[PDB]
């Protein structure tokens, strides 16, 4: 996997961007493990992170970058008490091959919602 | 089951009266529950206020009652005189009587490839996209 690291890293101009970006700016930024400010996880270098917003948009710019030429990453966040809202569903297929339809999804998303306004207060207004 | 909603507009407010069709070829009901439904539209309070701020002075009198009994003009035609109206768009919903939980209004796509007089014909049965839905 180390190989593959190597090729994406010397490779690709964007994630040399990254990686030079994180090592030069972003490093002042570094939090020892488990501080509450830790914001972003990198599971590959074990380092976690507190970055401003005004740094978070052109992390997330970049990140973005790397992301446009498929480039390899496990760039992870820590979410807190408030955050937005996260769905796992692993299914487990019967046989070995399904299509999710649009619909269908329209049909699941409405069904969220539904439950969301039984199982909470949801502010008022538009 | 499949209900379309048609918007046809005139194409400009002459002497500041401005009128608008909306033309449900789908449903195939008696005159009289027209004339039923056309008689609770007309006290309908959500519609007025919709249209309290579209410059309507009175959006109480805007529904002709007689539009279940005076024959309709076909699609593409108009009156001596007048401009035929602009079918400004079209709506499709899907509503399904075992168990309404949300009505998907969307948009119909690709309105203008079709034969638009014979699909909006209140009495046609082979439209390609209108369905006939027997009430």
């Amino acid at each position: 996997d180390t190989i593959q690291l190597t090729a994406q890293r010397k490779y690709l101009a964007e994630v040399q961007a990254l990686e030079t970006l994180l090592a030069r700016e972003l490093s002042v930024f570094l939090t020892e493990p488990g501080s509450k400010k830790t914001n972003i996880i990198n599971r590959i270098t074990g380092k976690t992170y507190a970055l401003p917003s005004t740094e978070l948009l052109r992390f997330y710019e970049h990140l973005e970058q790397c992301r446009k030429q498929g480039a390899l990453m496990y760039f992870l966040e820590r979410q807190g008490t408030y955050s937005g809202l996260m769905l796992d569903y692993d299914l487990k297929l019967n046989t070995n091959a399904p299509s999710l339809e649009s619909s269908v999804l329209s049909r699941l998303c409405h069904r969220i919602f539904v439950h969301i306004k039984n199982s909470s207060v949801l502010p008022e207004g538009s | 089951h499949k209900i379309h909603f048609f918007f046809t507009l005139k194409p400009e407010a002459v002497q500041g009266k401005y009128g608008f069709h909306v033309l449900i070829p789908g449903l195939k009901m008696a005159a009289s529950t027209k004339k039923s439904i056309i008689a609770s539209l007309q006290h309908d309070a959500t519609v007025q206020k919709i249209l309290h701020e579209q410059g309507v002075a009175n959006p109480e009198s805007c529904l002709d009652p007689h539009s279940a009994s005076v024959p309709s003009l076909l699609y593409g035609s108009s009156k001596l005189n007048h401009r035929p109206y602009q079918l400004k768009t079209g709506f499709e919903l899907v509503f399904d009587s075992s168990d309404p939980d949300y009505i998907p209004i969307h948009q119909i796509k690709n309105i203008e490839s079709y034969n638009l007089v014979s699909e909006l014909s209140l009495t046609n049965e082979q439209g390609s996209l209108v369905r006939p839905v027997y009430c």
